[PDB]
RNA sequence: GAGAACAGAAAUCUCCAGUAGAACAAAAGGGUAAAAGCCCCCUUGAUUUUGAUUUUCAGUGUGAAUACAAACCAUGAAAGU
């Protein structure tokens, strides 16, 4: 049948392509299947590495960090409105039993909580 | 020298797993993966949540999140 | 001692956000035309009533403070009270459309389909390992053009053979150099043409 | 209503935890209407853990 | 502004003071926009609103809650 | 336009007149004159970092790009930019 061709089914619906690419699988799709099947070293016949293991290689990297005037800013600030207006609202709150947490705010909790 | 191989199966004939042997954070809010797709591994003896740290200023030593 | 509590017969209707006062009630043809003079009196009154309804709203509306002082960012300082104004409520034209949005280019589909995630662009410094230094990668007194103030350059076995070995090596580098910027200017109106 | 909550997670699981022999394993069984989870009036049937897939996005521990 | 005995110290007295230009003006002539033109003037960007979500909400601590039915 | 040895049609200095006829960008039918032109001073940070916010991606889901805002940063006596 040459409308069941592979080259048919691509004009019903050339290097981007890979191997498996078929009506089932994209690219990502088949990727992140042959991650199942990944973690394997090539060696050749004399015992030559061709390719190293997945996360196994071998090389030492050049671990540096260069100066910037970034690294000795403050990266977090809070004002001492917002200090007042948090530490009253920490009180207030009136939790409900069908109320989730779904995504904590991050807050200087040290400063916040101060009871008498 | 960073990651570790974890071998899966009754025969053990799956490397596709590897453990972080060094010390991590995770940050707020982790959930494990679900163990079919979790390929990275991070132990949970070695997540770190606070430091010992150090001001050059005044010299002293904090023990801060 | 005059009131303050103007009284309506049709309630009135506001946008603090505007700070304007709607009155839709009756207004007399024969005390407002300009055959009467008391037009100025009669509109004066009105008037006068609609702005103490309209300062009424603004001031039972909610006020902030601050606790920062003078001389700082921010142009409110301790002493200052600012009223909160909502959000206008009438609706305006705009002046320009609403920007659109630009179409995919040639490399963002190239990256979407092969799956290339965006580079995390810490900084343009890159660390020699000839030198104890750390240099920019492009620009000025970048690390991109140090061949052509390369003291001594080795000359290419695969340019032996053809016209071209008496050429300046730096000369060609910067040829190189420049085709490859005019090919992306190139490739960058092209994407605008699509 | 909780895989809705976290729509943007792509899965989320569910672990039945708590005393031995109040029925987890018939809860789960019950959830997928088969005999997916070994179930008996033993306490400690149940030894290690176990995914069973409920939905596409809901897995249950 | 003035004082006004009976609005306490909160609401004052208001007074107008003209001060021009005073103009009358007669309506000539119009001429009134199409309504596609009327809906692409008034179309919105709603690029920097939060998205609403049912059942999300945020707190006065900043923490998002979900609810449960 | 006049004056000043080389030095005249062209070198450099001085005075008066000088709406820009100069030099910068756009293709004004009203762009810029105690400048938007020329010189001097300060900054080399400009690919900062924070975000429950916008859009996209991920088997590494509290990460990164991305949009917007804020805190800063530079300069200035300041208004401010
Ligand atoms: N009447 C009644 N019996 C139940 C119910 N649920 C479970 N059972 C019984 O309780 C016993 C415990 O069942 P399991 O499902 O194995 O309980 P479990 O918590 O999983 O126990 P372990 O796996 O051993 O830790 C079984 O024999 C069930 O038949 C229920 O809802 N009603
Ligand atoms: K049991
Ligand atoms: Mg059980």
């Amino acid at each position: 049948g040459t409308g069941k061709k592979e080259k048919s089914r691509r004009i019903r619906e050339g290097n981007l392509r890979v191997k498996g690419e078929n009506f089932y699988r994209d690219s990502k799709r088949v990727k992140f299947l042959n991650m199942y099947t990944s973690g394997k070293e090539i060696r050749n016949k004399k015992g030559n590495l061709i390719r190293a293991a997945s996360f196994q290689d071998s090389t030492i990297p050049d671990a540096r960090v260069q100066p910037d005037r970034r690294w000795f800013g403050n990266t977090r600030v809070i004002s001492q409105d917002a200090l007042q207006h948090f530490r009253s609202a920490l009180g207030e709150t009136q939790k409900d039993t069908y109320q989730v947490l779904l995504r904590r705010n991050k807050l200087p909790m040290s400063l916040l909580e101060e009871k008498d | 020298e960073m990651f570790k191989v974890i071998k899966t199966g009754k025969s053990r004939s799956k490397s596709w797993k590897r453990m972080i042997t060094k010390h991590t954070f995770v940050g707020e809010g982790f959930t494990r993966r679900p163990v079919k797709m979790e390929r990275i591994i991070r132990p949970s003896a070695l997540r770190q949540k606070k430091a010992n740290v150090t001001h050059p200023e005044l010299g002293v030593t904090v023990f801060l999140p | 001692n005059l009131p303050v509590t103007v009284e309506k017969p049709i309630p009135v209707v506001y946008d603090l956000g505007n700070l304007a006062a709607f009155d839709s009630n009756v207004l007399d043809k024969n005390d407002l035309d300009s055959s009467n003079a008391r037009r100025e009196e009669k509109i004066k009154s009105l008037t006068r009533d609609n702005v103490q309804l309209l300062i009424n709203q603004l001031l039972s509306l909610p006020m902030k403070t601050t606790t920062e002082s003078v001389g700082g960012t921010g142009g409110q300082s301790s002493v200052m009270t600012l009223l909160q104004l909502p959000d206008p409520t009438t609706d305006l034209p705009r002046e320009k459309p609403l920007p659109k949005a630009k179409a995919m280019t040639k490399w963002e589909k190239f990256a979407a389909k092969k799956g290339i995630k965006p580079k995390e662009r810490a900084g343009k410094m890159i660390y020699d390992e000839a030198s104890g230094e750390w240099v920019p990668k492009w620009g000025y007194k970048g690390a991109n053009k140090k061949l052509d103030d390369q003291w001594l350059v080795e000359v290419d076995d695969k340019v032996k053979g053809t016209d071209n070995e008496l050429i300046d090596p730096r000369t060609l580098n910067r040829a190189e150099r420049k085709r490859l910027v005019k090919k992306n200017e190139k490739q960058q109106r092209r994407n605008m043409k699509n | 209503q909780f895989s809705q909550l976290h729509t943007d997670r792509k899965q989320i699981s569910v672990g039945f935890i708590g005393y031995p022999n109040t029925g987890k394993s018939s809860i789960i069984n019950t959830l997928r209407k088969k005999k997916v989870c070994q179930v008996a009036p033993i306490p400690g049937e149940t030894k290690v853990w176990q995914y069973i897939t409920l939905m596409k996005r809901i897995f249950l521990i | 502004s003035y004082k006004s005995d009976q609005g306490g110290k909160r609401l004052p007295r208001i007074e107008l003071v003209e001060i021009g230009p005073r103009l009358d003006f007669k309506i000539g002539r119009i001429h009134t926009p199409s309504p596609d033109m009327v809906t692409e003037a008034h179309k919105k960007p709603k690029q920097l609103e939060m998205k609403t979500k049912k059942n999300v909400e945020l707190d006065i601590m900043g923490d998002k809650l979900g609810r449960i039915h």
